[PDB]
RNA sequence: GCGAUAACGAACGAGACCUUAACCUACUAAAUAGUGCUGCUAGCAUUUGCUGGUAUAGUCACUUCUUAGAGGGACUAUCGAUUUCAAGUCGAUGGAAGUUUGAGGCAAUAACAGGUCUGUGAUGCCCUUAGACGUUCUGGGCCGCACGCGCGCUACACUGACGGAGCCAGCGAGUAUAAGCCUUGGCCGAGAGGUCUGGGAAAUCUUGUGAAACUCCGUCGUGCUGGGGAUAGAGCAUUGUAAUUGUUGCUCUUCAACGAGGAAUUCCUAGUAAGCGCAAGUCAUCAGCUUGCGUUGAUUACGUCCCUGCCCUUUGUACACACCG
């Protein structure tokens, strides 16, 4: 047995929720007790620049955004089982870190 | 009338509020009546309130202001001239103290004096301008009951504000003198000079 | 409670060659003396055991001499050095607190001492301009 | 008074005795081209 | 356990969570009696849900609220809403619904904000001005 | 790191390929009208709902001008411009 | 019923604990209380020169009572106010550190406070005993 | 905008 | 600069206060200043004692406003 | 001698800036002598607005 | 104002000309019905279309409507 | 949009759309959120109660609040008036929400001698190219002061200043062998600040950012006064290689105009205006500035074309580089 934490971060929620559900799915048919996923409060990375490359015109501003969504999943399983779950649910957008 | 024993003890005076809702738990709306048929529907005293602070939505529709309590409309007009905008608790304190001063003076019901000062302060005919693109022209027109009521509150608080400026007399007791004098129709009070001066000019335009 | 007195009030006081209104409260009456601010006057009154609830004329001569003694000798009455007007004096290096007539004299002496060496700060004092680096393009219109 | 520091303490600021100028604004056909090189229809025809 | 209902009232940002258990007439603000809620001049705003129905309704219930967020005035309005909603929610669950409809009538007939949270929120600020609608002063 | 090169399936539907292809034609001296219509018809031939080509600059004239060469149906405002 | 600190108004509880704490006399008052300003944002020293230190210690004790291990830096933030910057806008500035640190040190050796684990200063075993006592002797009148 | 003239 | 309100209480004003203040419908800090020509600070101390002496009944208590009335 | 006249019909906005309204008034006593008059403030029907002088009609304002 | 546009006015009257027997005078039933009759990309447009179809249905029962 | 109709039926733009805010005791879970219970534990009355602390093993429970994903919900819904009985509008009732539900993002057909080659290893041409107009080093300037003007910040006091006491937000940011991030807690120091440890690459720590107005109790008492805090002197620290032309911060002293502002003129219709602060950006240091955020929170319309700009229709034209003709 091993208390293992899996942290999921990505910018887009569709691939994030697929990986999140897929990990939960593999922790269900395998009789592994789980806690999660925990939807962490999303982070809005905001950058407000001036539209004008020069300094002439009405003072108009862009407001760019970069939402970061974070999910943490707690697993009680041996380390070999949890790591192979990660390769099952590998997605280009979502990065995975595994901590005991 | 029975005194209700709670685990959290409740003061005697506030338990008396179960019988009746009174302004600041001191002033009753039951014996208050508007001595003018034309402003009954625009001076709202039928729904009693404890404190003149309701934080309601009276600016959404057109005539919702007529549904705001008359004392709350009065305390709203006190907080003016920049440094007082948004200071409603200060305004409520002034009104609460003003009513007590209006009570020790003339001994009447303080909110009755407030109602009397409002009916006597709204000009019944104001001379609107009909200037044709710059030239000076004035025409005498009638004044709606809503504008008649809310110009009384505007004039009553403006007069109280200026009487307390650079004066040792406090604003609460400048308002009490302003409200008491206008209630009895005395021309000494501000907002009665203004009301007379408005209706005097309107007489010279019809 | 309200108390009464006769003949003891003094309408006009004269302290350090300055006329003091006797009906002003003592802490703020002493502020008329140049070189004595509210913060300094508040402390000399507490060092002289003069309770602040008294008007200037209420004070007796015994208290008045006790105050002018303290203002002229602050360090001798456990008044901290950092609280003083003129600390680390230029010539003798001791902590001082200049008062009504001494203030403009030693303020002057600082100006020529700056002007004698012809420092930039001393020069700008001579011209009547602002010396602390303020912009004079648009506000120096007096 | 060769050094500027020495002379500064001797030059007086005689500024309040002279009056400011009454006006001080000192900062036009944009539609008419001033290049003087007109474009012929052949050049527009060949390019576009 | 016992007869417990948990509710909440809201103003602009202030939110007051009320726990209503069966007991004696205990009514506390952050562990402190309601008779000393500040500011004093708005103390009757939280007395309204009490004196409107009569304190006899609180014999069998004790109320402990925890109010956080918002401001001084906004917290008072959150508390009075939590009390009024808490009393109604207890009646709906452990008393006949005839009384709950009775309680809801006096509260609604007096002030809508006693039961319905005010939906007004602060408008976002837009560039080109110091406020939501206000703009920088223009000069010609 | 491993790099793989993959061919774009629909050259007519890739504005990057069409812009690079158009640039390789304009730098060869082909006329703008013949060059612009070579991508207008190529885009529609691939099945595009719409296509618009704008070429701006100066061409044998001191004054500069811009010419738009549209085709088919084009949407301009709202979210769908980020999708289609 | 058991009276607590939370059952008495703060303004008149502090006025009662300050009077008791001064008459008890065991609180050690530093020698600069007649000189110092409470905060760098203040412009004048307290008007109640003889008693201001006692009342502030009473306020500090009550404030620590209702919370858990509040430090002295938080006390500077608590008693700080808006500074009167001349033409620039107002700003929040913390109160003086020594006055608060001396108060908690004075209260810690009188038996009301102690160093709490993981920082701050908890209220003492006897700190509850004597504050809750003053609360009872505050509201009987 | 200026013509750099040398002295040394 | 015309106020010149009296701040020191002599004997002529003291008994005049106790003979005139009771015959007032409403007394306050400004009322005492306005009609007795005494200063505001002297008015505040006069009110706090006159209430202790029973001449004056406190209608309402507040720092910024003191509403008082006759006790007779 | 003021006379009260309930309004029964809001005709329309008149005046140069639209700040004055044509309205149709009906007297409280002697429910006749219906007159058209101009009013400054906001007006609904059934306003008991009183008239300082009654013997005057109203027309469009310039 | 609350003036419905042409994308909702004409699309709603196509429903009446096509599914009048299955329609009704209830918005809630119409709202569910138009979700199985038309492919609506957004819920807000679905409610607008069903809300105007109900208004037209309520108007047909009071007499003949012009254009449908 | 209704409608009138030599037009009919359409497309772009508007609207739809997307993001955000408001509702959900209805789902899905949460030791990086909260609560009730339960252990253990404290104080006060002893009534079994009331406030706490503790519990990453009490190896509890739950999702009301908190977080966020899947959805639901509003479509002007129902009912009265008016209307060409049409589009609609105005009233009520219900509702979380009935101003396009609030706010934004995106945004047509052409075009401007609008602004930038001082953002670009974006650029054509002209100029310069070794005593350089390249690059770098040192010092100064961009701040310079008889003046006119604009964006703002403090104020002219008592609806206030001080002095104590009460004590409530939201949006965010945060590091490693650096070149040093956010920094609690303890101890010194009147302060500013210094010093020793620890936490945090973060819903975990800074941080409940205990913000300011605000509220209570006192002093002041209409006085250029305890309003206001320029100007200036002396001193103490911080950043930086370097503070002089004061970077900034702190202490004492100095106590200026200003006592509500002419002709004119700006912004604004509801959580809005106005106050009131806070964060992020610039940033070694410096915010009277912007970009946002929240606290307190109104007066007055909810109308018109009277002024002003723009749009449309008719009309005149010797204009079409289009009246700067
Ligand atoms: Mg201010
Ligand atoms: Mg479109
Ligand atoms: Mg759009
Ligand atoms: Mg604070
Ligand atoms: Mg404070
Ligand atoms: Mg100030
Ligand atoms: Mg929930
Ligand atoms: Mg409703
Ligand atoms: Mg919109
Ligand atoms: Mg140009
Ligand atoms: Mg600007
Ligand atoms: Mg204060
Ligand atoms: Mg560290
Ligand atoms: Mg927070
Ligand atoms: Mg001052
Ligand atoms: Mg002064
Ligand atoms: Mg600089
Ligand atoms: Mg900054
Ligand atoms: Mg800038
Ligand atoms: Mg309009
Ligand atoms: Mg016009
Ligand atoms: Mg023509
Ligand atoms: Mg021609």
């Amino acid at each position: 047995i091993h208390k293992i934490r899996i942290t999921l971060t990505s910018t887009k929620v569709k691939q994030l929720e697929n990986v999140s559900a897929n990990i939960i799915r593999n922790a269900a048919q395998y009789n592994i007790v789980k806690k999660g996923p925990v939807r962490m409060p999303t982070k809005v990375l905001k950058i407000t620049t001036r539209k004008t490359p020069n300094g002439e015109g009405s003072k108009t501003w862009d407001a760019y955004e970069m939402r970061i969504h974070k999910r943490v999943i707690d697993l009680q399983a041996p380390a070999s089982t949890v790591k192979r779950i990660t390769q099952i649910t590998i997605e280009p957008g979502v990065d995975v870190e595994v901590t005991i | 009338l029975q005194v209700v024993e709670l685990a959290t003890t409740i003061p005697l005076d506030v338990q008396e509020a179960q019988r009746e809702v009174k302004l600041f738990n001191k002033w009753s709306f039951e014996d208050v009546e508007v001595k003018d048929v034309s402003l009954v529907d625009y001076i709202q005293i039928r729904n009693p309130v404890f404190v003149s602070h309701t934080a309601g939505k009276y600016a959404s529709k057109r005539f919702r202001k007529a549904q705001c309590p008359i004392v709350e409309r009065l305390t709203n007009s006190l907080m003016m001239n920049g440094r007082n905008n948004g200071k409603k608790l200060k305004a409520v304190r002034i009104v609460k103290h003003a009513l007590e001063i209006i009570h020790v003076l003339t001994e009447q019901n303080p909110i009755q004096v407030v109602v009397d000062a409002i009916v006597n302060s709204g000009a019944r005919e104001d001379s609107t301008r009909i200037g044709s693109s710059g030239t000076v022209r004035r025409q005498a027109v009638d004044v709606s009951p809503l504008r008649r009521v809310n110009q009384a509150i505007a004039l009553l608080t403006i007069g109280a504000r200026e009487a307390s400026f650079r004066n040792i007399k406090t604003i609460a007791e400048c308002l009490a003198e302003e409200l008491i004098n206008a209630a009895k129709g005395s021309s000494t009070s501000y907002a009665i000079k203004k009301k007379d001066e408005l209706e005097r000019v309107a007489k010279s335009n019809r | 409670l309200v108390v009464q007195e006769q003949g003891s009030f003094q309408h006009i006081l004269r302290l350090l060659n300055t006329n003091i209104d006797g009906r002003i409260k003592i802490m703020y009456a002493l502020t008329k003396i140049r070189g004595v601010g509210r913060r300094y006057a508040n402390l000399v009154c507490k060092k002289a055991d003069v309770e602040l609830t008294k008007r200037a004329g209420e004070l007796t001569q015994e208290e008045l001499e006790r105050i002018v003694t303290i203002m002229q000798n602050p360090t001798n009455y456990k008044i901290p050095a950092w609280f003083l007007n003129r600390q680390k004096d230029q010539v003798d290096g001791k902590d001082y607190h200049v008062l009504a007539n001494n203030l403009e004299s030693k303020l002057r002496d600082d100006l020529e001492r700056l002007k004698k060496i012809r420092s930039h700060r001393g020069i700008r004092h001579f011209w009547g301009l602002k010396v602390r680096g303020q912009h004079t393009k648009t506000t120096s219109r007096g | 008074k060769s050094p500027t520091g020495n002379e500064a303490a001797l030059k007086n600021k005689n500024f309040n005795k002279d009056v400011a100028p009454p006006q001080s604004t000192a900062t036009p056909f944009d539609r008419h081209s001033r290049t003087g090189k007109t474009d012929s229809k052949k050049k527009l025809q060949q390019g576009w | 356990s016992t007869q417990s209902v948990q509710t909440f009232g809201k103003k602009k940002t202030a939110t007051a969570v009320a726990h209503v258990k069966a007991g004696k007439g205990l009514i506390k603000i952050n562990g402190s009696p309601i008779t000393l809620v500040q500011p004093e001049i708005l103390r009757f705003k939280v007395y309204e849900p009490l004196t409107l129905v009569g304190l006899d309704k609180f014999q069998g219930i004790d109320i402990r609220v925890k109010v956080t967020g918002g401001g001084h005035v906004s917290q008072v309005y959150a508390i009075r809403q939590a009390i009024a909603k808490g009393l109604v929610a207890y009646h709906q669950k452990y008393v006949d619904e005839a009384s709950k409809n009775e309680l809801k009538k006096i509260f609604a007939s007096y002030d809508k904000t006693l039961l319905v949270a005010d939906s007004r929120r602060m408008e976002p600020k837009k560039f080109g001005g110091r406020g939501a609608r206000a703009r920088f002063q223009k000069s010609y | 790191i491993a790099i793989y090169a993959e061919r774009v399936e629909e050259r007519g539907l890739s504005a990057a390929v069409q812009a690079e292809a158009l640039k390789a034609k304009l730098l060869s001296g082909l006329p703008i009208r013949r060059a612009a219509y070579g991508v207008l018809r190529f885009a529609m031939g691939a099945g595009a709902k719409g296509v618009e080509v704008v070429i701006s600059g100066k061409l044998r004239a001191a004054r500069a001008k811009s010419q738009k060469y549209a085709d088919g149906f084009m949407i301009h405002s709202g979210q769908p411009t980020r999708d289609f | 019923p058991g009276v607590s600190v939370r059952d008495v108004p703060a303004q008149d509880f502090i006025n009662a604990y300050a009077q008791f704490l001064q008459r008890q006399g065991k609180l050690e008052v530093p020698g600069y209380v007649d000189i110092v300003k409470t905060s760098a944002g203040n412009d004048l020293p307290p008007q109640e020169a003889e008693t201001w230190f006692y009342k502030r210690a009473a306020s500090i004790a009550r404030h620590i009572y209702l919370r858990k291990q509040v430090g002295v830096g938080a006390l500077n933030k608590l008693y700080g106010g808006a500074k009167n910057r001349g033409f620039r806008p107002h700003k929040h500035v913390d109160a003086s550190g020594s006055i608060n640190r001396k108060c908690v040190q004075a209260l810690q050796k009188i038996g009301v406070l102690e160093i709490s684990p993981k920082g701050g200063r908890r209220i003492s075993e006897n700190g509850q005993r004597d504050l809750d006592r003053i609360a009872a002797q505050t509201l009987e009148e | 905008r200026k013509k750099k003239v040398y002295t040394t | 600069d015309k106020a010149q309100h009296i701040v020191i209480l002599d004997q002529e004003k003291y008994d005049r206060i106790l003979k005139d203040v009771p015959t007032y419908k409403y007394v306050s800090v400004s009322v005492l200043v306005d009609r007795l020509k005494i200063g505001g600070s002297l008015a505040r101390v006069a009110l706090r004692q006159l209430e202790e002496d029973g001449i004056i009944t406190p209608v309402l208590k507040h720092s910024k406003q003191a509403i008082y009335t006759r006790a007779q | 001698p003021v006379t009260l006249a309930k309004v029964i019909k809001v005709l329309g906005r008149t005046g140069s800036r639209g700040g004055v309204t044509q309205v149709r008034v009906e007297f409280l006593e002697d429910a006749s002598r219906t007159i058209v008059r101009n009013v400054k403030g906001p007006v609904r029907e059934n306003d008991i607005l009183c008239l300082m002088e009654s013997e005057r009609e109203a027309r469009r304002l310039r | 104002g609350r003036v419905r546009t042409k994308t909702v006015k004409r699309a709603s009257k196509v429903l009446i000309e096509r599914f009048y027997p299955k329609l009704t005078l209830d918005f809630e039933t119409n709202k569910r019905l138009t979700s199985e009759i038309a492919v609506i990309q957004s819920k807000r447009l679905r409610n607008k279309i069903a809300g105007y179809t109900t208004h037209l249905m309520k108007r047909i029962q009071k007499g003949p409507v012009r254009g449908i």
